[PDB]
């Protein structure tokens, strides 16, 4: 696997994707440890495959029992870690895959005040530079579902309104004739 | 495959099938041969050399441990040739690896039988002893014993056929040749052996001559009689023997092949011309016609050797006649009647006429007092023939150029101690000397030292011949300069970059050219160069015709010649400028100031003045502060007048006036430094991008802060040093101690020397001078990003979601958005910033006309308008088409909207109008200037449109506020305001 | 840098530079103590590399401080003179004919004595850096150079007297008192120096007593008049008039 042949690595990670719904936690864990080095691979295909299996892990390990062991929690933490880190992967479609994974209504709450509290769940200091961009992008994705979003911001055109010139000798004249 | 090639080589010598691995080993040898012969890999050369010259495994033990096999014979031969090429590859740095080669050579010769291996090994031994003529391992060579060993083979001489014995006789020569103190007790016996050998092997009248053993004994006697003088005084028997041997070796026989044996004879004579001559002067006509026919055939090296031997023969004959006056009249009269021979005829070939003109011009010392009649006839026919053969009959562009250096040296050799040539052929002479100058760059490297030698020889011949004829050298160098300025602007083409070595070898290389021709020459050549450059400055009528709008010169041939002149004078002037340039700085500088007064915008004369006053500061001309104070008070007024006409310049013209002004001497600067501090300010503001401007600024600052008095320089440090700041300031940044403390428990010259020079100048400037770098210049451009643009926040945008809908304020984004839309240097960030600013200006216009009920009115956006309208005008004239596409009709629509006022000075309208009027008066742009001209036309058209005629007849309120501003702009002292 | 022969800081730095926690933390901020240690161990090329890294780090952590924090970038800018004097000393000592002549050393001493820090603007830590480094350099040059000793020992004394002057000038009377009584042993050997020593002691006791009481003032300015005449007064003060 770690010998770089991206055609061979693609079919290898595809085998990994196929067999992992029947692995048990310890072997899934010790196999997932050499998975997570494919962030630095230059192929979009192998990073796509790695994000597929990490999304599968994140949906298969969201607290599966009442209490889970050390290995199940560690698997889920490593998966959510690299799947946070996949928000900044240098690809304009793969980043869209990851952001549509995260913005889905069972991952971040669609409600705004719940979402703002839940955005700090996806921090992970291995990324922090793009974090504010991710935060405002997640916060402002939630406004296209609005009754005021198709409406114009102002009602009339300018040709039907007035022209307020403010011909007062108030304290506006203070700041206007001290200045220019 | 290196080192394993030699490993497989060391495996395949004990083969089960004999000569079964020999061919594969030969291919291994060719593999390493292809690796190392045409090689440039610098690192592996030492290791491959160590393996080839080892004891463990490689070529030397591969050739030593293959003597006990005939199947590896040609293995020895092939690595012998490869190691000859390999030792020829690297020079004196294969020093400690030659004793192995030495004993290798004697063993592969001593214990072998075939001729083919013993030719190149012995060749290699002679070659390495030639390779080290200055070493110390020739003591590790048992040299005096090896002569005895190769004389033992002479004692057991059983007829080894020709070429092995040829290399034997060359090594027998060259052991006596180099490292010479170890054979002198057998000198006359080896002399006798080689002479009786050539006699028996040459005069044998039963058989024909075997010519390769003749060439071997010829080269052997040659290298034997190197450094082995035995004159006609000491012993003339050996002298007449070797004379008649070398002058019977060059008999012209028809159907003669192998064009190397008489070249061995002529190399013998060209090495031994001054060795034996008394019997050489009895066959005068025979030697002359034999060599005149024998330099004439179609080979190469025999022609070179016979020609050089012929000329040194002539040199020694001329010397033995120029001992005295009238007793070698025999040799004189025959050489006169024999050099009547070739000068009249048509078999020129530019070599036999070349030697005839050279010798028969040289024969003037023994001629001058005995004839004195044909002496002036010499040097009439010579350059007459030069006129007829290559002046009008143009054959340049082929192989007929390569002789004029020796031609000029021959005519100078007849020309030195001569009388005058009155009127006719002398501008023809100066003409042909500058032709030899001009047909220069078609050459090969390392013959220019003979070409410039010819030029200094003919200049010495012309300078000695009257004060009237010393004028003519000035015409030579002036016609040369006006020839060399005729070149393109940056079989091939030249430019001014090529003759720089000729001018350097003229003006810096005389003390090697006057101590052999039997300081006071480049003095004259320097005055000639300065006079030529000045008289060329006075000619070129460099008024650029108007089409800096679209100025192109009327004679564009003049301008390229001018800039070739100034760019040449750059490199050629300051070398050897100690006491020859300094008495003329006043006249040269005066004329350049005088021409620069009439030609300001040329950017060539300031570079000249920079070089001149730089050489004056080299020669400390302004330290007595006559013609010196005139130069001082001239440059004071010229600098004070050039610093006031350089607000106008903006191209390299600006940089050239700056490099002139900062190259002033400090005693010009220290009497009014306030007049040049704007030059240092502009040079530092320009020196960010243009790096040599900062370089000359830093040199100027280390001049001023050293030599200007402390208490006078001081009150100008607080605007020189503040603009020295952007040089220090240029992912986010690096990591520091408070991050590493918590972190180790969890896990031209470049800009980059200008920064080091600025820090070094801040360090060496002091501490009591240093702190003015923080002193604020104005603070109005410091705090322009830190004033808040408002007091009350406007633009309360409400972000709609479903149920929250919070309020956001877009005033926080406006400085960042405007600075990111004007100054972006990134495509996507620019287009996103431009789209955001377009929506934001729509938001500003919408919010300003919304009608609230809770206060009394909409918030006045005037303070934001006054800082967003210059951005919005500079974005509608950007060089990018898309930004100009969406921001120009926005500008026009804004001019249509904000011109609806009916009070006199609505502040929003006045903000727009004053933004347009600071657009017009901006003294950098042109696009913004005429675009705000467009905007003012729109302003009046839509002030006169958005109103009725009678109320505009009653009270015009945007036109009158326009005209009141145009009037105060027309009466302004600033010139660009009156232009606006 | 003024003797004492201790191999403690060198060994601390030595086995600190073997890890990364410490070898990383040194050559970002300090690096100048590193230069002045590797100079003192005569590992001169490493001192050159570390002083070039020091000049680089100055611009590194100078451009990072904001425009408004005027005092902090002033505190950075106050280090650049001592940061470059070491560079000048390395450049001087690398050249070869400077160690046979006298005029390049006299040129260097003249540049050093016209370039003092700012009295009444540079605090005494900066002054201590400059003068202690220059005294270390003169000791090192007198070692590696074989008149000479008098022209450097007049320079070191004039440097210490200029520091005492600029420390008296900014109400730092304790350090001025300490440096003044530090020189009392070797200021005796030539009465030219003894006059300047008692004169600066008189100025220090005058300016020191602009503040202390009025009962104490008359007692402690009175100490100078019996201390004042101890030399052969009509020898040197009749020779020199200044």
């Amino acid at each position: 696997m770690r010998h770089r042949d991206d055609e061979r690595q693609k079919v290898c990670l595809d085998i990994i994707y196929k067999m992992m719904p029947k692995l048990k936690p310890v072997e899934l864990r010790e196999l997932l440890n050499p998975v997570v080095e494919f962030v630095s691979h230059p192929s979009t295909t192998c990073r796509e495959q790695m994000y597929n299996i990490l999304m599968w892990i994140h949906d298969n390990y969201r607290d599966p029992e009442s209490e889970t062991d050390n290995d199940s929690q560690e698997i889920f933490k490593l998966a959510k870690d690299v799947l946070i880190q996949g928000l900044i992967d240098e690809n304009p479609g793969l980043q869209l895959i990851i952001r549509n994974f995260w913005s889905h209504e069972t991952r971040l709450p669609s409600n705004t005040l719940d979402r703002l509290l839940a955005l700090n769940s996806l921090y992970s200091p291995k990324i922090e530079v793009h974090f504010l961009s991710l935060a405002t992008n997640f916060l402002l994705e939630m406004t296209s579902m609005s009754p005021d979003y198709p409406n114009p911001m102002f009602e009339h055109p300018l040709s039907e309104c007035e022209f307020q010139e403010y011909t007062i000798d108030s304290d506006w004249r203070f700041r206007s004739t001290v200045l220019t | 495959g290196v080192r394993c090639s030699l490993l497989r080589l060391q495996e395949t010598l004990s083969a089960a099938d004999r000569c079964g691995a020999a061919l594969a080993g030969h291919q291994l040898i060719r593999g390493l041969g292809q690796e190392c012969v045409l090689s440039s890999s610098p690192a592996v050369l030492a290791l491959q050399t160590s393996l080839v010259f080892s004891r463990d495994f490689g070529l030397l033990v591969f050739v030593r441990k293959s003597l006990n096999s005939i199947e590896f014979r040609e293995c020895r031969e092939e690595i012998l040739k490869f190691l000859c090429i390999f030792l020829e590859k690297m020079g004196q740095k294969i020093a400690p690896y030659s004793v192995e080669i030495k004993n290798t050579c004697t063993s592969v010769y001593t214990k072998d039988r075939a001729a083919k291996c013993k030719i190149p090994a012995l060749d290699l031994l002679i070659k390495l002893l030639q390779t080290f003529r200055s070493s110390r391992l020739m003591d590790e060579f048992k040299i005096g014993e090896l002569f005895s060993k190769f004389y033992g083979e002479l004692a057991l001489k059983k007829k080894i056929p020709d070429t092995v014995l040829e290399k034997v006789y060359e090594l027998l020569g060259l052991l006596g040749e180099v490292h010479p103190s170890e054979m002198i007790n057998n000198a006359e016996n080896l002399f006798r052996a080689f002479l009786g050998e050539l006699k028996t092997q040459m005069t044998s009248a039963v058989r024909e001559p075997k010519l390769p053993v003749l060439a071997g004994c010829l080269k052997g006697l040659s290298s034997l009689l190197c450094n082995f003088t035995k004159s006609m005084e000491e012993d003339p028997q050996t002298s007449r023997e070797i004379f008649n041997f070398v002058l019977k070796a060059i008999r012209p026989q028809i159907d003669l092949k192998r064009y190397a044996v008489p070249s061995a004879g002529l190399r013998l004579f060209a090495l031994h011309a001054s060795q034996f001559s008394t019997c050489l002067l009895d066959n005068y006509v025979s030697l002359f016609e034999v060599l005149l026919k024998w330099c004439a055939h179609t080979n190469v090296e025999l022609k070179k050797a016979a020609l050089s031997a012929l000329e040194s023969f002539l040199k020694q004959v001329s010397n033995m006649v120029a001992k005295n006056a009238e007793m070698h009249k025999n040799k004189l009269q025959y050489f006169m009647e024999q050099f009547y021979g070739i000068i009249r005829n048509v078999d020129s070939n530019n070599k036999e006429l070349s030697i005839a003109i050279r010798g028969y011009g040289l024969f003037a010392g023994p001629c001058k007092v005995i004839n004195a009649k044909d002496v002036d006839f010499m040097y009439v026919e010579l350059i007459q023939r030069c006129k007829q053969m290559f002046l009008t009959q143009t054959d340049t562009g082929d192989d007929r150029v390569y002789q004029m250096p020796s031609f000029l040296q021959s005519v100078a050799s007849v020309l030195l101690y001569l009388d005058t040539v009155p009127e006719v052929y002398t501008p023809v002479l100066e003409h042909l000397v500058v032709m030899q100058i001009d047909s220069f760059p078609q050459y090969s490297p390392k013959m220019q030292l003979v070409c410039c030698r010819a030029i200094v020889k003919v200049f010495l011949a012309l300078a000695a011949k009257g004060p009237v004829l010393r004028n003519c050298i000035s015409t030579v160098v002036h016609q040369g300069l006006i020839r060399i300025c005729s070149k393109p602007v940056v079989w091939k083409v030249p430019t001014y970059k090529d003759y720089v070595d000729l001018f350097r070898h003229l003006l810096s290389s005389d003390q090697m050219m006057d101590s052999i021709l039997a300081e006071s020459l480049n003095h004259l050549l320097y005055d000639e160069f300065v006079k030529s450059v000045l008289k060329i400055v006075e000619k070129l009528d460099l008024t650029l015709e108007i089409q800096a709008a679209n100025l192109h010169p009327a004679k564009p041939k003049d301008f390229s010649a001018f800039i070739n002149l100034v760019e040449f004078c750059r490199e050629i002037l300051p070398e050897k400028q100690a006491e020859f340039f300094e008495p003329w700085v006043y006249s040269f500088s005066y004329e350049l100031i005088l021409q620069s007064t009439r030609l300001p915008l040329i950017s060539g004369f300031y570079k000249l003045l920079s070089i001149t006053v730089r050489n004056a500061k080299k020669i400390k001309y302004f330290e007595g502060v006559p013609e010196k104070y005139s130069c001082f008070a001239l440059f004071v007024k010229f600098g004070k007048e050039v610093a006031v006409k350089m607000k106008q310049y903006k191209d390299e013209l600006l940089a050239s006036c700056l490099t002139f002004l900062l190259s002033l001497p400090h005693n010009i600067i220290e009497l009014d430094v306030r007049a040049y501090v704007p030059a240092l300010q502009m040079a530092f503001k320009l020196g960010l991008s243009y790096t040599p401007l900062a370089e000359v600024g830093l040199n100027a600052l280390e001049e001023w802060s050293i030599y200007i008095d402390r208490h006078v320089m001081q009150p100008y440090y607080k605007d020189i040093l503040p603009c020295l700041d952007g040089y220090l300031k240029t992912t986010k940044n690096n990591w520091e101690v408070s991050a590493l403390s918590r972190a180790a428990q969890k896990g031209a010259i470049s800009l980059e020397e200008i920064r080091i020079r600025v820090v070094q100048m801040l360090g060496s400037l002091g501490g009591q001078i240093n702190k003015n770098l923080l002193t604020v210049t104005s603070s109005d451009e410091m705090m322009k990003s830190y004033v808040a643009w408002d007091r009350e926040k406007r633009l309360s945008f409400a972000v709609p979601f479903r149920e929250m809908k919070p309020v956001i304020f877009l005033d926080v984004f406006l400085p960042r958005v405007t600075e990111l839309a004007l100054t972006a240097s990134d495509r996507q960030t620019k287009v996103a910033a431009c789209e955001l600013l377009h929506s934001m200006v729509m938001f500003m216009l919408g919010k300003a006309t919304q009608m609230p009920e809770g206060g009394q009115g909409a918030p006045p956006m005037y303070q934001l308008y006054k800082r967003t309208f210059p951005v919005l005008l500079r974005l509608a004239c950007d060089v990018d088409q898309v930004t100009r596409q969406l921001y120009e009709p926005l500008v026009m629509q804004l001019i249509h909207w904000f011109t609806n006022n009916k009070k006199f000075e609505s502040q929003d309208t006045v903000a727009l109008l004053e933004a347009i009027l600071d657009g017009i008066v901006d003294p950098v742009d042109s696009t913004l200037r005429d675009f705000c001209g467009r905007c003012i036309r729109e302003f009046l058209k839509w002030s006169i449109k958005q109103i009725t005629p009678q109320q505009q007849e009653k009270s015009p309120v945007n036109t009158k506020s326009l005209f009141k501003r145009l009037y105060s702009l027309a009466l302004h002292p600033n010139a660009f305001k009156r232009l606006g | 840098l003024q003797g004492e022969a201790d191999q403690s800081l060198l060994t601390f730095i030595d086995k600190a530079m073997h890890g990364e926690l410490q070898k990383a933390i040194l050559e970002l901020h300090y690096s100048q103590e590193l230069s002045l240690l590797y100079l003192l161990q005569d590992d001169v090329d490493r001192a050159k590399y570390y002083i070039q890294n020091g000049i680089q780090s100055f611009m590194q952590n100078y451009s990072s401080i904001d425009v408004l924090l005027h005092q902090s970038r002033l505190t950075k800018l106050q280090s650049v003179q001592a940061l470059t004097e070491i560079q000048e000393f390395i450049s001087f000592i690398s050249k070869q004919g400077n160690l046979s002549s006298q005029v390049p050393l006299k040129r260097l001493l003249n540049t050093w004595t016209n370039r003092y820090p700012d009295a009444k603007m540079d605090p005494m830590n900066i002054w201590d850096d400059i003068i202690t480094n220059r005294c270390f350099f003169l000791s090192k040059i007198e070692e590696k150079l074989t008149d000479i000793s008098s022209l450097i020992r007049s320079c070191k004394f004039s440097m210490k007297m200029k520091m005492i002057d600029s420390a008296r000038k900014q109400n730092n009377f304790s350090l001025a008192m300490k440096l003044l009584k530090e020189l009392h042993k070797e200021s005796k050997t030539r009465d030219d120096w003894l006059v300047s020593w008692v004169q600066s002691y008189c100025r220090l006791s005058h300016c020191r007593s602009r503040s202390q009481g009025c009962s104490e003032q008359v007692l402690t300015v009175l100490k100078t008049v019996s201390l004042l005449d101890e030399n052969n007064v009509s020898s040197y003060l009749s020779k020199n008039i200044l």
